[PDB]
């Protein structure tokens, strides 16, 4: 057939760029950059130079000791044999206190240090954001990923500090695991009745399976019409061209109606962000204002009622 | 794996899941270990 | 203890009742029994949670394993 | 006008060869109901 | 089958507080776990995973002893 | 009504069934012989969908349901007030998916461009041929299926699941539920960067291919390029759809056990 | 009545040979799998009918397994 | 009781509608930044009369973009440059019917042959240089060896025909990548093809351009100045190629059952 | 305007010769296999 | 009606022979693959029919396995 | 007998070495797969204890049974 | 087309059909041996 700009046939190479000039005052950029002939077969090729400035080396020292503690604790859960880690990988976790110590400080062994890899795990999110925030800013760009690393960020404190504290429990958040944390999901999803029927997280659902839809539909548009130079999205920004305009035809005869080459990115925010606001208003709900998530949907006039022809008895009405 | 066929016990109303699933290779095993016991006659 | 389960507790064993063969099934020691479960070997000041292993009883999930 | 480049002669003989053809295929499908009717009649 | 079940748990649990677990003083010490208490009983005594223990042949009619 | 700049653009050809008969446009809209057939299946199947909820208890529209046939029937034809109306449905659909992707093959055909959406949205179609033909077809019934109706496909997904005691640990799911979060997080940073350098601060020029460069090799090291960013996009959606599909196939046909226990090959490995 | 039908072979004059010849062929490839499919699938059944005899009952009943099966209770 | 009920209004209820109002309400701020290009639309009017509508919601106020390196103001939504003198006939007498092209198809600009008319400077790089250039103007670039360099090698042409050979490689230093090839046509003239639209066989060293014929080489559109190259002469160049797509082959626009 | 492969009229000789050819070894071993199927587990 | 598919070997005049030998090689893998799994998933079964002989309970049978089974009890 | 004769031009418009790399490759999954359909069925020649069980053999010597008598 | 003449072509076509007659002696030995050793039908 016809060339499907997947893969990239011919390389080029010229010596590494150091990067747009910073503003006066600042660190330099730290590693020699190398090439990839692998990471070039289908994109750049380029690894390094990284900054590393001040809030960008609070973190990596908060996250490499939550990362050191989260570790050992598993290593010590099979007696430090790492032959056993490795055979048992999946299974193992750091567990939080029992649900009786309530929201004071537990010994060390029996919850204390799930609390010590949470706080480190959580100043070493913050410490990023700001890194993040401070590396757009001092470009002269907008500050639009701050936003949405916002969002991630508090919903990711949503499970794990602020529910648990409005429960009165740290043992209601999640372990760090792989499969300790799916039993987790699945057993909040038993004890407050099947979360199927709490509404925000069927509308998160839906944006979840938007943002897949949405970003299909735009990886393909932008490679079928790669060949009249559509890639370049911010020249046909401020210059439309006729890959724009095959573009936006396409969508306008398939559907009925278009979006424009810069619009399509605020629909994409948009999906992307709602997904989280909904996860977080389905978490902080549950539990603190309902408690059994199908009598409300009953009560709402929401459940299907399937036919009966029998009768159970109830054993402790007997 | 377990390849196909397999035998399926619908227990409930349709469209709502509510079935049981058997392996026929599987469940020859647990054929082939109750040897019900042999009768005693009866006393006098 | 036979006796008791076939006479009193027919809501679970309705008239198809129990004898030795459904547990021994011809040996001493039945195949099937269980008892409390101490957990793998961990450091001597470490109390155990009592689950996050392979769980050989609770069909290998990383569950409560007793 | 929609055409398809034959001339009528062209047509003439590709008309000949497809009936043929399919008067063959028919009296295959013909062949093999008679044995399915014989072996397992199903009216 | 949720009604049975909910029999079967209260069954179980006399099985193993008046019958099995008081046996602990008379058995020996090979017919004890690492905590010392004697074997017990589970769902998986008598099913051996069939819906019902031997497919549902009732045996137990023809001995008036138990 | 028509852009600024489209007329050019509307000639005539590209289709693969039909000819001129069906070549025009209805308002924005453009028909061909497959846009007929989508609008066709479309409508019958939405009013046999009202009608069978005519029939049922309410009309509710959280509370609708229309249900495949027993299992009893196996691959048979089912009555129409037991099963058959949701067969008539169900080719409905198919139909009217399958029209779907042909018209946008038409459409790519005559605006000149490559082949990309029809194949990706083809994948989508697949998954749910996967839950109503290959999974029935390999176990024997049409009554493995799924009713029509919100919050009633809901049960079915959650009895589904639970006939396995943790659906989680299939494996084929894991790696589906993988590819999903990584979507959305790429878009989120895909939208907020190009937004981010067409938005600048306050007083200041639009700013180049550089700068996205810079901007995340500055903060992780790497950059995978403004072209890359679109194919990594078609990819993980993609696979994400296609893992769907073999985490369904395997769930029933090759695996009736519960899901924690195929993980067990893993620990049993003689290498420790 | 007789000469309404002449000038049917002009048919290919307006209509392309290869596309349907093409479409003509994957029809009944489509069309035969379809038939088999939904007459195995009834009481026309011939696969496990189990005529002209059953097969998988007749190797549990052969001499050896039973003599091999008989000595497994010992 | 298992399902008492004691108060039928709850929190979910009402912070549901709350977001049943927040979106319903992006959705309009996105609908009406979708109408900065192309619009207002032309409704065509019961007797042929063509007005200018606007749609639902209606228009934002114009914005501004400032490109660098003095590259002017653009005000959107603004003013349009105009078309160039595309001939169309309509085939069936109603707004909704289509075209055809009055002359030879492929020198008319219409279909996927249209094109965009954009500025006549070239792209720009951070520090003020063009950005797509040819190799021997970049000196710092190399094709990495693993992989076949084109340079040399044959253009067959969809049909079998030899088209010309390839002579330059064009790169794009902001992103170090390859985005054309040059090649001498069968009648001496430079022109130049997408990298997007050849299939480059490194052992029987050809290029496979599918798009458009052998002959068809020769019409290729031309540069000015041929160290660098200008917003509309890509659009130009590309299009040509893409008329191919429908026009090379009389049988390529009829319907293929 | 017509569909063509670029084969002329002895090409396309040659090709029908060995295609038939083929077809007929490829029959005649399909009917032996069948022929010692039914020897061994007739299935009608 | 003897001499009426004389002109058959013009059929590859207008059918490509290259797709059509790749497409009849392809269809008849596919449909190998196929029936041998259909017929398998039958009473037709010659794998697991235990004929001519069942060799699993011929191993758990013989002479030497339950000498030593017996020697463990 | 002598009516497949031009049969060795099937190689102008079949490419030999994609066709060698492909039979090979197809040859080698089939092995596979045939191994392992018949390692799962009453055919299986790893784990049928013939001819003899070596598992067995080893709980069963005599200086493990006396070791085994010991620890009771 | 391959490239191939005529004469390359022949050449590859003794040697494959060579290679691929001692291929299927080499499995009609193998099958001959385990229908010795273990009989499946
Ligand atoms: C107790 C239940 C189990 C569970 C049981 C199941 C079952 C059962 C299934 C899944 C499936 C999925 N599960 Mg799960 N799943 C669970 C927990 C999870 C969790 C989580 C956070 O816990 C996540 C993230 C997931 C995620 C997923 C995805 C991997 C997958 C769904 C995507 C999909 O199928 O796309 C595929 C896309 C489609 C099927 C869409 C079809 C699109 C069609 C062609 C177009 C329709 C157009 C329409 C009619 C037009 C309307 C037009 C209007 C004009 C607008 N599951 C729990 C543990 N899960 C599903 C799956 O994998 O199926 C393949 C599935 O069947
Ligand atoms: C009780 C039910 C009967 C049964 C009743 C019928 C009836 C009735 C018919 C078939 C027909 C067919 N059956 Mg039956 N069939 C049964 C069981 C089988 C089984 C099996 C595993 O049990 C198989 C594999 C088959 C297979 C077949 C095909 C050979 C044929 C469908 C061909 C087709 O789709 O062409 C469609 C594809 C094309 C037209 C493309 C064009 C191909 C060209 C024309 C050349 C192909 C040759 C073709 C394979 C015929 C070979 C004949 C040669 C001269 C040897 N049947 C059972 C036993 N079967 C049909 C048939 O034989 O038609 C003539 C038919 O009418
Ligand atoms: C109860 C059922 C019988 C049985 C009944 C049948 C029947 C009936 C048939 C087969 C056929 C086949 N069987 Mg059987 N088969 C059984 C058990 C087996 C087992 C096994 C593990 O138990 C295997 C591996 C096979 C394998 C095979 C293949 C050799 C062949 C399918 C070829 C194909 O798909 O062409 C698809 C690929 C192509 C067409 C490409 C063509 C390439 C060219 C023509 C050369 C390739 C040669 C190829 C290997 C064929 C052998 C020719 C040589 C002389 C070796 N059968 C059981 C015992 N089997 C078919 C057959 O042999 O036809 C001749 C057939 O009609
Ligand atoms: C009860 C069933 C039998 C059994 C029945 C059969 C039957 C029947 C066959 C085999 C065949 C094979 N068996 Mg056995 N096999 C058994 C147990 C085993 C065990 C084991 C650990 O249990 C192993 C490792 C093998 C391995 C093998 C391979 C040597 C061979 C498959 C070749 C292949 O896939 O080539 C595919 C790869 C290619 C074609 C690539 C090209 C290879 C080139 C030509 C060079 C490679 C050299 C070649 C493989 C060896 C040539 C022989 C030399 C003179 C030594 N079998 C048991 C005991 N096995 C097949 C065979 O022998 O083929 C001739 C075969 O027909
Ligand atoms: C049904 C009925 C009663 C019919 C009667 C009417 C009659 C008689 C005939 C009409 C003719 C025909 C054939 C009509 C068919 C149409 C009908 C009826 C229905 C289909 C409508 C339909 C399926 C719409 C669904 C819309 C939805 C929900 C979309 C989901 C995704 C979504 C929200 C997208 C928003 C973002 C957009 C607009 C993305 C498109 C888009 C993308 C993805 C880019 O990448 C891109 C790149 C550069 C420039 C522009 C774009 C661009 O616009
Ligand atoms: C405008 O262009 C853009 C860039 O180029 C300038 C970018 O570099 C970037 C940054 C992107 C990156 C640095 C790459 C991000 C990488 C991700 C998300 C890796 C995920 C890919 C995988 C294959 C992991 C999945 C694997 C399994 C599930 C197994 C963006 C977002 C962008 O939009
Ligand atoms: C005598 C004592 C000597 C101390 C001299 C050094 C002065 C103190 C640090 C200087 C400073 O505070 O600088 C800041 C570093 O922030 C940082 O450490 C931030 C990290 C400080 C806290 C580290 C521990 C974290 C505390 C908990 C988490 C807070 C979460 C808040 C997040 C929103 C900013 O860094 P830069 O703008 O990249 O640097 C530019 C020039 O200043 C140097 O080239
Ligand atoms: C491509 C994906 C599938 C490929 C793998 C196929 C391999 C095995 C499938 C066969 C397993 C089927 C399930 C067996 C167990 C359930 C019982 C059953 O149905 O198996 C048999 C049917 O096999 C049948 O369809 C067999 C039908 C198989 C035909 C598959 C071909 C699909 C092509 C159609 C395309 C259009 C026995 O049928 P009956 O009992 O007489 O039917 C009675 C009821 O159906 C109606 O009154
Ligand atoms: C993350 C890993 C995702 C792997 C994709 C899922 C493959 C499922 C198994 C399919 C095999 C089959 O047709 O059936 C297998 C069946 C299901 O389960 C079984 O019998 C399996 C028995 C053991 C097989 C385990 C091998 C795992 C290797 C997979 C890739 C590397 C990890
Ligand atoms: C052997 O290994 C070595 C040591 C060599 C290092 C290797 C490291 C390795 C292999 C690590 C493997 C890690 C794995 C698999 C981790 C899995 C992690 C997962 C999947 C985690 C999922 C979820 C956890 C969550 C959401 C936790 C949330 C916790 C929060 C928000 C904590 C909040 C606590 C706070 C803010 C502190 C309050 C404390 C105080 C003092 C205020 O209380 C009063
Ligand atoms: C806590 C574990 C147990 C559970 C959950 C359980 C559950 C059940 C259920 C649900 C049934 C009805 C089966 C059906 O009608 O399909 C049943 C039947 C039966 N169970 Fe249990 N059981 C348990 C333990 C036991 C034990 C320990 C024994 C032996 C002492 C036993 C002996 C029986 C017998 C004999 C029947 C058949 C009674 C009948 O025919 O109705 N069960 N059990
Ligand atoms: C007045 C002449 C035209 C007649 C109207 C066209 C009716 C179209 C037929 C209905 C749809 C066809 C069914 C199958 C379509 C293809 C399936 C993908
Ligand atoms: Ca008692
Ligand atoms: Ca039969
Ligand atoms: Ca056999
Ligand atoms: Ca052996
Ligand atoms: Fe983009
Ligand atoms: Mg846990």
């Amino acid at each position: 057939p016809e060339y499907q700009n997947i893969f990239n046939k011919v390389q080029v190479r010229e010596p590494a760029y150091p990067g747009v000039e910073l503003p006066k005052g600042s660190l330099p950029r730290v590693g020699k950059p190398i090439f990839s002939y692998w990471l070039g077969k289908i994109g750049d090729a380029q690894i390094g130079p990284l900054y590393l400035g001040g809030w960008g080396i609070a973190s990596l020292i908060s996250g490499f000791i939550a990362l050191e503690v989260i570790g050992l604790n598993m290593l010590a859960s099979v007696g430090w044999d790492p032959r056993l880690f490795l055979k048992e990988f999946f299974w193992l976790g750091l567990e939080p206190p029992p649900p009786a110590y309530g929201l004071s400080i537990p010994p060390l062994a029996e919850g204390g240090w799930w609390l010590i890899a949470g706080l480190f795990l959580t100043m070493s999110l913050l410490l990023w954001w700001v890194r993040v925030y401070k590396r757009a800013k001092d470009l002269g760009m907008g500050t639009h990923l701050s936003w949405a690393f916002a969002v991630a960020i508090l919903f990711f404190l949503t499970l794990g500090f602020i529910r648990p504290v409005l429960m009165g429990s740290w043992g209601e958040a999640p372990p760090f695991g792989i499969f300790p944390h799916l039993d987790w999901t699945a057993a909040i999803s038993i004890r407050y009745g099947n979360f199927y029927y709490n509404p925000f997280h069927g509308l998160s659902i839906a944006f979840m399976y938007g943002s897949a839809v949405l970003f299909a539909m735009h990886g393909g548009t932008i490679l079928a019409v790669s060949r009249y130079g559509g890639d370049r999205e911010i020249d046909q920004i401020t210059d439309r061209g006729t890959a724009a305009e095959r573009a936006m035809l396409f969508w306008r005869w398939c559907m009925g109606f278009n979006a424009s080459m810069e619009s399509i990115h605020r629909w994409a925010w948009w999906f992307a962000v709602f997904c989280i606001i909904n996860s977080i208003l389905g978490i902080i709900l549950t539990g603190t204002v309902v408690d059994n998530w199908y009598l409300w949907a009953v009560k709402h006039g929401v459940a299907p009622s399937y036919p009966s022809e029998l009768t159970i008895d109830n054993p402790y009405l007997t | 794996c377990d390849f196909p066929p397999q035998d399926v016990v619908q227990t409930g109303y349709r469209g709502l899941g509510m079935q049981q699933n058997y392996n026929p290779k599987l469940l020859q095993k647990v054929i082939d270990a109750t040897q019900v016991p042999d009768a005693i006659p009866a006393a006098t | 203890m036979t006796r008791d389960t076939n006479s009193n507790w027919t809501g679970h064993v309705a008239d198809t009742g129990v004898t030795c063969y459904t547990c021994h099934r011809g040996k001493p020691v039945p195949e099937h029994v269980w008892t409390t479960d101490p957990g793998p070997d961990i450091p001597s000041v470490f109390p155990s949670n009592g689950q996050n292993t392979i769980g050989y009883n609770v069909a290998y999930t990383a569950l409560p394993f007793d | 006008k929609s055409t398809t480049g034959l001339t009528e002669a062209e047509s003439k003989e590709f008309h000949g060869i497809f009936m043929a053809s399919m008067t063959l295929w028919f009296g295959l499908v013909v062949l093999a109901h008679i044995l399915s009717w014989l072996y397992r009649p199903w009216l | 089958k949720r009604v049975p079940a909910w029999h079967a748990i209260r069954n179980v649990r006399d099985i193993n507080i008046q019958y099995v677990e008081p046996l602990g003083e008379v058995l020996p010490a090979s017919r004890k776990g690492p905590l010392g208490d004697p074997f017990k009983v589970n769902c998986l005594t008598c099913h051996q995973g069939a819906y019902k223990p031997l497919f549902g042949v009732p045996m137990a009619k023809d001995y008036p002893a138990l | 009504a028509l852009l600024n700049f489209e007329k050019k653009y509307r000639v005539r050809g590209g289709t693969l069934v039909g000819g001129d008969l069906f070549d025009f446009w209805v308002g924005p809209f453009y028909v061909g012989f497959f846009g007929v057939s989508a609008v066709f299946f479309a409508t019958l199947g939405t009013m046999l969908i009202l009608f069978g909820a005519a029939i049922g208890p309410t009309l509710n529209i959280w509370q609708i349901s229309i249900a495949p046939p027993d299992l009893s029937v196996g691959l048979g034809f089912a009555p129409i007030r037991e099963g058959g109306l949701w067969q008539v449905i169900t080719i409905c659909a198919v139909g009217a998916f399958v029209s779907w992707a042909l018209r946008q093959v038409e459409i790519a055909r005559k605006l000149g461009m490559g082949l990309h959406v029809p194949f990706a949205f083809s994948f989508a179609i697949l998954a749910y041929l996967t839950l109503v033909f290959f999974r029935p077809v390999l176990l024997g019934a049409w009554g493995h299926a799924f009713p029509y109706g919100l919050f009633s496909h809901l049960d079915w997904v959650s009895n589904v699941g639970y006939q396995t005691l943790h659906f989680h640990y299939n494996p084929a799911h894991m790696l589906a539920i993988s590819f999903f979060f990584i979507n959305t997080l790429a878009l989120a940073m895909h939208g907020s960067l190009i937004l981010s350098v067409v938005n600048p601060q306050k007083g200041e020029e639009v700013k180049t291919a550089e700068h996205e460069n810079t901007v995340f090799r500055d903060i992780v090291g790497y950059s995978i390029g403004a072209l890359a960013i679109h194919r990594l996009g078609l990819f993980l959606a993609i696979n994400a759809a296609f893992w769907s599909a073999v985490c369904m196939i395997l769930t029933g046909p090759f695996w009736t056990r519960g899901w924690p226990e195929w993980w067990m090959w893993w620990p049993n490995l003689p290498i420790w | 009545n007789a000469k309404s039908f002449d000038g049917m072979h002009k048919l290919w004059m307006i209509m392309n040979p290869v596309s349907t010849l093409w479409a003509i062929f994957i029809f009944q490839i489509f069309l035969g799998l379809l038939i088999h499919m939904v007459v195995l699938s009834s009481d026309l059944n011939w696969h496990d009918d189990q005529i002209p005899v059953g097969y998988q009952l007749q190797g549990e009943t052969l001499p050896v397994n039973l003599e091999m099966k008989a000595a497994l209770k010992d | 009781e298992f399902g008492y009920i004691t108060q039928y209004f709850d929190l979910a209820q009402v912070t549901l509608w709350a977001f049943w109002l927040s979106l319903l309400s992006v959705i309009f701020f996105n609908r009406r930044e979708d109408k900065r290009e192309g619009y207002p639309q032309e409704a065509v009017q019961i007797f042929g009369k063509t007005i200018l509508t606007e749609g639902f919601p209606f228009m934002p106020a114009p914005k501004t973009f400032k490109l660098p390196h003095n590259g002017g103001d653009v005000v959107k939504p603004g003013p349009e440059r105009p078309q160039y003198d595309f001939k169309l006939e309509q085939v069936d007498r109603f707004a909704g019917a289509a075209y055809r092209p009055v002359g030879n198809p492929m020198l008319a600009g219409v279909g996927p042959g249209a094109y965009a008319v954009r500025a006549n400077k070239p792209d720009l790089t951070n520090a003020g240089d063009p950005r797509i250039v040819p190799m021997r103007v970049a000196k710092h670039f190399a094709v990495v060896d693993k992989d076949p360099d084109p340079r040399g090698m044959t253009v067959i042409g969809a049909d079998g025909q030899v088209g010309g050979k390839v002579t330059e490689i064009w790169v794009d230093r902001a992103e170090p990548q390859v985005r054309y090839l040059e090649l001498e046509a069968g009648n001496k003239k430079k022109v130049l093809v997408p990298i997007a639209l050849c299939v480059i066989k490194g052992q029987k060293r050809e290029v496979k351009v599918r798009s458009i014929n052998g002959i068809h080489f020769n019409d290729v559109p031309t540069l000015s100045n041929y160290d660098q190259i200008t917003l509309a002469e890509e659009d130009k160049v590309s299009a040509y190629y893409g008329a191919g797509t429908l026009y090379a082959t009389p049988n390529r626009a009829e319907s293929v059952l | 305007e017509k569909p063509s492969t670029g084969l002329t009229e002895s090409e396309a000789k040659e090709f029908h010769g060995l295609f038939m050819a083929s077809m007929t070894l490829w029959f005649g071993l399909v009917v032996l296999a069948h022929i010692l199927s039914w020897m061994y587990r007739p299935w009608l």
